[PDB]
């Protein structure tokens, strides 16, 4: 019973990350995710922060009834609401959902307050885009087949994200009643490289750098490899901390094209090998260029993906040297 | 009813809670009325108060909860004499059925009596000053070996700091001669010690001893309070007596420096003679000093003796080494090895005679392989309430912990003992008191509440006990004097009362009044059966047995308890005549016959395989223990730990069947705590399964008894010998001496002579065979049933 | 018994440091009062 | 530093003095007379089931226990500021006027 | 933000404690709160246990709304409901809601398997005595109203018990996930995990790591108004955690805790007029504080301690009791003080 | 000198404490809305008293750390003054 | 382990108690010379 619990939050957290990834792949949620609009306080970021903060409170108090101690004592329900709007709550959601891999053009680690603001802005941009997608006019039939799906589909993600926040604020609420209340108030336990590519190696999301990588191999083979290898031979040490882990997850996405396709229960999209004969070719371009990089100070996050990336090659020459440069673990 | 809750609330427990109505029924019970009373019990509902306790002023009663309520004219019926008693003007002015005095609804009240003016016997005490602190007068033997004396020094330096800083202290070291050391004096002669010497082999009276030391009261010694300018003189002590007795915090350096200077007796001891030892004179000069200086004031004489007395008064065996010490067989059939035990024992009786009129206690800490003479010097510790700690050396844990809890404090930092206690008993007119057994002595206070029959110390309603503590329990014996049952109204409740007037260590008079109520039975003799308490009655009969062995033969006492068991069982059991199969005993009488099975085999009445000193040790502590400790010393408690049992210890009976290889036994006989491990337990841990991690299950089982054995070490005074042993070891003899064999010779050679010859794989498990001649448990049950049903 | 000798050495040296300390304060106070008396 | 800590000794001894004077006054008053003594002999009884009255008692006893040590720690707090708010200033001027004399020494050393 | 959130939580435990008080006064809950009849296997106890199991069997599926990520999958609310009825959480509610010390003649505390089976029988016995009350007819009107106030008193008792039970099981699921999320590797991960299971009080540990004798003495005595056999579980597990890991300035602070605790002489000083027993309910209290702190300190596992004086060991041995105990603390107390130098290091 | 008067005064503060709690135990003894609402301000001011002495203890512990900077950097003054004047003395010796 | 390392480093603290013993004997002499001048 314990291990089937493991498999389903494995199914759920991985589906959290991939529905935000596929909604960006088609592309409908870009205003509040860009960090420039976050750090300039433009109207679109302020509207999604206000609406996101508004809906998140209303989902706790009205969309969720009394479920427990709030059956009689309303103050316990009020502390449920406080624990989900908690400050270090939404940064903990930010880390486990690896939204730092999905933000664009930010090279520094977000603090607790800013990471909460960008997460709350994602919820708000889910809100307004759901508002008008269900408010489009029923006029043309070809578009009718589109947003009869994507209205309730974006609705499905609209509640989904703010309700994954509900348990991640609930385990803050539970963490209160061993810290602030007595610990026995809870039960015990069992040269001239590609200049467009250059600064997006240490700034932006994997989705926002993939559309360059598809056209970089489209050049003839002599020049296509030329603009790649000379770029990363001088830019791989520049990728630090968070950006150092963007390149690590870059190796996971391109060289392991298994979880790029959504594992929906009853549907998995497919791609031909001719579509992958350039995407995996440029992936192995990244692999062999990281081979001559020789960046001894390279860093990883989790132990699952290094066993995947050594196996993505099939036992080549680079397999010995991936293990000789990623040897240090850093979280966040 | 709950007899255990009754002890927790009032500190008393009766053999019979439903009392006999007539004298004819009181003798057909075949057990005399009696009770155990602990006058210093930590009661769960004890209430302390100061005001003047309104006595009954024509009879001596007090306002107990069981009085007249009389809310119209303010006069109440005295519960023992039935006389009207007018309240004073403000003791009942706010009376109603919403406001009561404290003593009219709570039985156990701890009074702190308001101090009067000083009674012209301690001159210099101002009006309002506290009574003087208790005294500890160390009397140290020095004729032991030098390594023994170093451990006695270390325990004594510990003890000198364990006493409170305000208490008094003196010191005497005795070898061949008695040295009374100098602690007082000015700050001008601190570097050199002094010691008055008394000749150890001659008789000096208490009058004479005060004359050599100047402590004798001068006939013209009134210069009364007429020094205007005496600098900071202590008025509790006279200047002649201040040279020997000083506060602990004031003579701490000098009392320290005497102790490391203390070496063995310097006089030559011949190799064919015992060392010369004046233990009798040492207690004489200890008690004579405390007479002149400390009369009727809290004193304890801690006598650390390390062997037999050989010189002067009170000396037990002679000097020449060819003659041996006396024994049980020597006492029973008159040997010449003990020609000097007569004026030995009766010398210690008159020192105890001096001790009770002066209110001083004598405690004895004896530590020797050889006998210390405890049979003759037990008489002080019983007479004044002192304690006996007999150990084999001054360095075993039996001595260090017993001396340390002698000075242990309560929740207020005061000593857990009381001094100069006055235990005083009242009764209604239906019954009187016979006598008392234990650490008390009667005073001859006559009255109408004394019975004709005497059990022990009679002839009074008031007993002296200069030393009591939280464990000192006194046997009180009672007799019903009613002639006819028609003189009692139905449902009549008779009442009894105790008062304990003792010095608290804070220096103030106390008065603990405890009152109990009991109901007389109907004229039918069967109605007293639910009110019987077998546990307290076993302590009652054991204490009366060991008192009767003092004057009569222990063999005759054995016949007495046998025939009293036969009469009691036949009276209180339902059976058909001459039909042993129809025998049945009630719950209140189910375990009582097993108590006298262990009583007649205990060392209290059996003199086999013991010294008279060891027997005097058991008899002294039995006379002062409470009901739970007396049950432990009369029946060893064996508890079993095993993997098959989850939770509490399992009480197993004392047979060889309880000796299982896979279990751990915990023995508790009030003198030996034995943590014995099984044969298979020793087999697994020989290569060390408890150490290596794949078999950590018996690691937990090995450390399991170390917690409960720690518990039964702490609440226990004196501490028992702690022995940890395995199967086949030399230290397992303590358990084997108490474990009875499950197979007897009569069960083997009595039948079944050929169905045993030819089958099976060369033996099984190696059974342990124990040789004894005692009648086993089951056989005496069959004999007692046969005798009681036949009669 | 090497450890037993080491604890015993710092039994009598901590007490000696207390004695030489509290009496060094006596002489330091003595120096100032001797200066004030000569003042 | 020492002088304000004898002010600790004096004020702590005074607050022992009047607290022991209250608990020798009401202590004698309540129980040297028999009726008000028996109010304690009743107490709130030595039995369980606090009966919705004698635990309002008990939380109030912990309430005055908490407010008394709150007063003791705040008087501790303000008097610990008299210890601490002297190691900022007179030490600093020792840095200051040792700097001007030391730098003038280096200025004159680079003269000959 | 914190003081209020403490406030109504200890209301929730105290109001149900005083309500089980009134429940026993009339006599309504008797057949399952008597430990003798629990181990005697009475047939009515078998009825009453099955009543509780049927009631939690129906309550976790009739009154539980799918909250958050429960709303996604069907078999997540199955693990939610199964975590309500889990054995450890019912044992925890059985402990902290103050049941054991008001059992009918409690001889000894009960282990986890039989403790939760008592609480299930408590939820059951509340149900069927309320069913009993609603069963007798209206013979006397005023007796029906005295019966009705008891009936409503017991109706909201059971929905307060199962509210705490469903809260404790909702506690369980988010915790079990946080425990299954993840020698110096696996073995010390497991033992440190066991250490953080039975933690000491966060307030008492931060007071031990800050240092003031009055503040820490406040916290030991204030923690023993919590029920016995569970409050000392906070005390022993707090001191074993940080006593090996204290710096040496706080080292002598802890002996300045030990002396004053096992010393009734320096405390309650010599007053002109004082017979100092009075409420020995509070003078058995400091004996309890000194007993559990010092004995658990003997099981702390460290072998060296610092004491300010020869009187410091000599005061610990005063009081408490002889036998074992002082032989371990005083053997530990070997290196002493020089506290005038700890504030002023030389190098 | 300051430590010997520190040690006695923490004991004297303990002498304040248990004389205070024994005073409040006996003062709340005699003395004489709904009960269920007058437990609430009683114990919410227990949590409020818990919050004020937890924060004030954190303040007092910070006041220990600044006061125990006494000889940590006055002697650092006397070090830096000594070696900067010893570099002058070494140059003069040269 | 705990006893050995924590003990051997406090005789590094003990080593200057001969320093304060020496300085006490010097303040005896300064007290002697000031008492010399007071008379």
């Amino acid at each position: 019973m314990a291990w089937i619990l493991k498999g389903e939050f494995e199914f759920l957290v991985s589906s959290l990350a991939e529905r935000l990834d596929i909604a960006k792949c088609r592309g409908l949620l870009t205003s509040s995710l860009d960090m420039r609009l976050v750090c300039s306080r433009d109207p679109t970021f302020a509207h999604y922060y206000g609406a996101g903060k508004a809906y998140l409170g209303r989902y706790i108090e009205k969309h969720l009834n009394r479920t427990g101690l709030g059956l009689q004592s309303k103050y316990m329900h009020k502390s449920l609401g406080a624990s989900i709007v908690d400050e270090c709550n939404l940064a903990h959601i930010f880390q486990i959902l690896r939204v730092e891999e999905l933000l664009e053009c930010n090279a520094q680690c977000l603090p607790v307050t800013v990471a909460a603001s960008v997460l709350l802005a994602i919820v708000g941009e889910l809100d307004a885009v759901r508002m008008d997608l269900l408010n489009m006019k029923k006029d043309v039939r070809e578009l009718d087949n589109f947003r009869r799906e994507s209205a309730q589909f974006l609705t499905d993600t609209l509640e989904f994200l703010v309700e994954f926040i509900v348990e991640s604020g609930r385990d803050r609420f539970t963490y209160i009643k061993e810290a602030l209340i007595l610990p026995t108030a809870t039960p015990p336990r069992p040269r001239r490289g590609d200049l467009q590519l250059e600064i997006l190696l240490n700034s932006g999301s994997i989705l926002s750098i993939w559309r360059r990588l598809k056209a970089l191999f489209e050049l003839p083979r002599a020049t296509a490899q030329d603009l790649i290898r000379w770029a990363v031979i001088r830019q791989a040490p520049r990728l630090n901390r968070l950006r150092q882990l963007i390149f690590t997850r870059l190796l996971q996405v391109l060289c392991n094209p298994s979880l790029r396709t959504g594992k929906i229960k009853g549907d998995v999209p497919d791609f031909p090998r001719k579509a992958l004969k350039q995407d995996r070719a440029i992936a192995a371009t990244v692999l062999s260029a990281f081979a001559r990089s020789g960046v001894k100070a390279w860093c990883y996050e989790s132990e699952s993906q290094k066993l995947d990336i050594v196996r993505g090659m099939g036992g080549g020459e680079v397999s010995s040297k991936i293990s000789s440069m990623l040897c240090i673990k850093v979280d966040r | 009813m709950d007899v255990h809750e009754h002890e927790a609330a009032t500190g008393c427990r009766f053999s019979w809670n439903v009392w006999p109505a007539t004298r004819a029924e009181a003798q057909k019970i075949e057990l005399p009325l009696g009770c155990m009373f602990t006058p210093l019990r930590d009661c769960t509902s004890l209430q302390l108060v100061e005001y003047e306790p309104v006595r009954c002023r024509v009879s001596g009663c007090i306002l107990n909860p069981f009085c007249a309520i009389d809310f119209r004219s303010k006069q109440w019926t005295c519960p023992f004499s039935l006389q009207r008693n007018a309240f004073p003007n403000h003791y009942a002015m706010h009376i109603s059925e919403q406001n009561l005095p404290a003593e009219l609804l709570y039985p156990t009240i701890e009074y702190i009596l308001p101090q009067p003016m000083p009674a012209a016997n301690a001159p210099g005490v101002s009006a309002g000053e506290s009574l003087p602190p208790p005294l500890f007068f160390l009397v140290v033997d020095t004729c032991v070996i030098e390594e023994e004396l170093d451990q006695l020094r270390d325990s004594l330096m510990q003890a000198l700091a364990l006493m409170p800083s305000d208490a008094m202290v003196g010191i005497i070291t005795y070898g061949a001669m008695a040295m009374l050391h100098e602690l007082g004096g000015g700050s001008e002669n601190v570097d050199v010690m002094k010691a008055h010497v008394f000749r150890g082999n001659k008789e000096l009276t208490s009058t004479q001893i005060q004359q050599q030391l100047g402590l004798a009261r001068s006939a013209n010694a009134y210069v009364p309070a007429g020094g205007p300018g005496a600098p900071a003189g202590s008025p509790l002590l006279r200047p002649a007596a201040a040279r020997f007795i000083q506060p602990v915090g004031e003579c701490e350096y000098k009392l320290t420096s005497i102790l490391e200077e203390l070496r063995r007796d310097s006089w030559p001891v011949p190799s064919d003679s015992r060392p010369m030892r004046c233990t009798g004179l040492a207690l004489s000069v200890a008690l004579a000093v405390l007479e002149a200086a400390w009369y009727q004031l809290p004193a304890r004489v801690l006598l650390f003796v390390g062997g037999a007395c050989t010189s002067g008064p009170g000396q037990v065996v002679d000097l020449s080494l060819c003659e041996s010490i006396r024994h049980h067989l020597d006492l029973q059939k008159d040997n010449n090895n003990a020609r000097f035990v007569k004026k030995a024992l009766k010398y210690y009786t008159q020192l105890a005679n001096q001790a009770v009129r002066s209110g001083h206690a004598v405690d004895i800490f004896a530590c020797s392989l050889d006998q210390v003479g405890l049979y003759e010097m037990k008489v002080m510790t019983e007479k004044t309430g002192g304690c006996v700690v007999m150990g084999d050396s001054f360095s075993i844990n039996v001595f260090k912990d017993s001396l340390r809890k002698f000075f242990e404090t309560d929740s207020t930092g005061f000593l857990k003992m009381g001094f100069n206690a006055k235990i005083e008993v009242l009764c209604s007119k239906e019954f009187k008191v016979c006598g008392a057994i234990g650490p008390c002595t009667g005073t001859g206070k006559k009255g109408c509440q004394v019975s004709d029959t005497i059990v022990g110390e009679g002839m009074t309603t008031e007993w002296q006990a200069a030393a009591l503590d939280k464990e000192s329990t006194v046997a009180f014996y009672f007799e019903v004097t009613n002639q006819q049952a028609q003189n009692l109204p139905p449902g009549k409740q008779s009442f009894l009362q105790f008062q304990t007037s003792y010095l608290h260590p804070s220096g103030r008079r106390r008065l603990r009044v405890t009152t109990l109520s009991y109901r007389f039975a109907e004229p039918n003799t069967i109605d007293v059966a639910p009110g019987f308490d077998q546990e307290a009655a076993a302590v009652l009969m054991t204490r009366l047995a060991v008192f009767k062995t003092e004057s009569e033969e222990s063999l005759d006492v054995l016949r007495w308890l046998d025939r009293k068991l036969i009469r009691l069982v036949a009276r209180f059991a339902d059976y058909q005549k001459d039909d042993p199969s129809s025998f049945h005993l009630s719950t209140e009488f189910s375990i009582y016959p097993q108590f006298m099975y262990h009583l007649r085999r205990s060392h209290f009445l059996q003199t086999f395989n013991a010294s008279p000193d060891e027997t005097a040790y058991y008899r002294s502590v039995l006379l002062r223990a409470s009901v739970m400790n007396a049950l432990v010393m009369i029946q060893p408690a064996l508890l079993e730990y095993s993997f098959e049992q989850q939770g509490p210890p399992q009480p197993v009976l004392l047979d060889a069947q309880a000796l299982k290889p896979n279990v751990i036994l915990l023995l508790d006989s009030f003198f030996h705590v034995v943590v014995w491990h099984g044969e298979l337990i020793h087999q697994w841990r020989e290569q060390g399964f408890h150490n290596m991690p794949e078999y950590e299950n018996l690691r937990q089982l090995l450390q399991a008894p170390l917690e409960d054995a720690k518990v039964i070490l702490d609440e226990r005074f004196p501490v028992p010998k702690y022995v940890q042993c395995n199967s086949g070891g030399s230290q397992a003899r303590f358990l084997l001496a108490k474990v009875n064999p499950s197979t007897n010779y009569a069960q083997t050679a009595g039948g079944g002579a050929a169905m045993a010859g030819l089958m099976g794989d060369s033996g099984a498990a190696g059974e342990s065979f124990i040789n004894t001649d005692d009648v086993s448990l089951k056989v005496f049950m069959d004999h007692l049933i046969k005798l009681a049903v036949q009669s | 018994g090497d450890v037993a000798a080491q604890l015993a050495r710092v039994q009598r040296d901590i007490d000696q440091h207390r004695g030489t300390g509290k009496q060094l304060g006596l002489t330091f106070q003595e120096l100032r009062v001797s200066r004030m008396s000569l003042m | 530093q020492v002088n304000v800590l004898e002010d600790e000794r004096t004020e702590l001894q005074m607050k022992v003095a009047n607290l022991s004077e209250r608990l020798t006054e009401i202590q004698s008053k309540i129980m040297n007379d028999p009726f008000l003594s028996a109010k304690y002999a009743a107490a709130g009884t030595p039995g369980a089931v606090p009966n919705a009255q004698t635990q309002l008692r008990e939380a109030s006893a912990r309430l005055a226990l908490a407010e008394s040590v709150n007063a003791e720690l705040e008087r501790r707090l303000a008097f610990e500021r008299s210890i601490s708010r002297s190691w900022q200033t007179n030490l600093r001027a020792m840095q200051r006027e040792l700097r001007e004399h030391l730098a003038s020494l280096a200025l004159a050393s680079r003269k000959s």
